[PDB]
């Protein structure tokens, strides 16, 4: 339960800074793109019997 | 160092508290803790970040 | 003991007193630390 | 038609993640907020952080007196001190504030028994360490050189920060909340 932190608004403000500092740094190392790995993977065998 | 120091601080600060009495062991340590334990955790919080 | 045990912390009060000589006369002592910063 | 490229070690130069005084600024910030968190203030943090240097000043000596370099080994035993000196400094400023916040003193009567209370301990730690990091400092021969590098920088960065916080960490505490409470 809260109530703690009301007597301690610095310790509470501190959490809210770290959580914000953590991610954000994350935003500058997290891979970007449209979709993640979505489609089932496939393997293809290629043969050739000329003629 | 880091490991020993942690015990040194939960013995020194529980020895000097035989200079708030003359004999007692059990409450001596217990009055060290509560009024030391809260900061022994805040260290590991700071040292991690180091 | 009286010359071996007490011998030890007998430098604590002399030490305690070295804090009775901190920034007491005028405002100038945070200059010695700042030499140690430029000291690295 | 003639070109070039970098290989081996010269490939691993132009990549390595993200430097150091950048990942040490994020340590600075993060150490601060932690102390602020503990001490309940923006002001009292600057009391324990202003320690940091007291240990590295001795490390950058001995590491300059013996041949030694700025190794990995140097830094590890340089973060071990830059951390340990801050620790027992969090323990003078702790006593000081509480032996005052929950006691009722101040000006000097705060910093009073604090720096007095935290002494018999410190002098234990720093001598618990040194003697014991001692052997590492001049090592026999077998794989020695790496022991020497841990050693002649922790010990030499320990005695420098043992009798340096012991007098200086009381001072920061004073004209830090004396100065940081609005002037």
């Amino acid at each position: 339960m809260p109530n703690f932190f009301i007597d301690r608004p610095i310790f509470a403000w501190v959490i809210a800074i770290i959580i914000m500092l953590a991610g954000g740094l994350a935003i500058l190392k997290l891979p970007v793109a449209q979709y993640p790995t979505i489609a089932p993977p496939a393997v293809t065998i290629s043969a050739s019997y000329p003629g | 160092g880091l490991l020993v120091d942690d015990a040194i601080v939960v013995v020194e600060n529980v020895e000097r508290v035989m200079a708030e009495e003359g004999l007692p062991p059990k409450e001596a340590t217990r009055k060290s803790m509560g009024q030391i334990q809260g900061a022994l955790v805040g260290i590991a919080m700071v040292l991690s970040a180091v | 003991f009286g010359w071996f045990n007490r011998m030890f912390e007998k430098s604590t009060h002399h030490y305690t007193d070295s804090v009775g000589g901190i920034l007491r006369s005028t405002g100038r002592y945070l200059v010695l630390y700042l030499i140690i910063v430029v000291g690295m | 038609g003639v070109g070039y490229d970098w290989t081996g070690m010269s490939y691993q130069e132009r990549l390595s993640g993200n430097q150091a005084p950048s990942l040490y600024a994020i340590s600075l910030i993060v150490v601060f907020l932690c102390l602020a968190a503990l001490y309940e203030s923006w002001s009292i943090p600057f009391s324990v952080m202003l320690v940091v240097p007291l240990g590295v000043i001795g490390a950058l000596l001995a590491a300059t007196f013996r041949g030694l370099t700025n190794d990995v080994y140097f830094q590890v035993g340089l973060l071990t001190t830059i951390g340990l000196s801050a620790k027992n400094a969090i323990l003078i400023v702790e006593f000081a504030k509480d032996l005052m916040d929950k006691e009722g003193k101040g000006l000097i009567e705060a910093t009073l028994d604090a720096v007095r209370m935290r002494l018999r301990p410190i002098l234990m730690t720093s001598l618990a360490f040194i003697l014991g990091v001692m052997p590492l400092v001049i090592s026999t021969g077998a794989g020695s050189g790496a022991q020497n590098a841990v050693g002649t920088g922790v010990m030499g960065g320990m005695v420098t920060a043992t009798v340096l916080a012991i007098f200086f960490v009381p001072v920061f505490f004073v004209v830090v909340r004396r100065r940081f409470s609005r002037k």
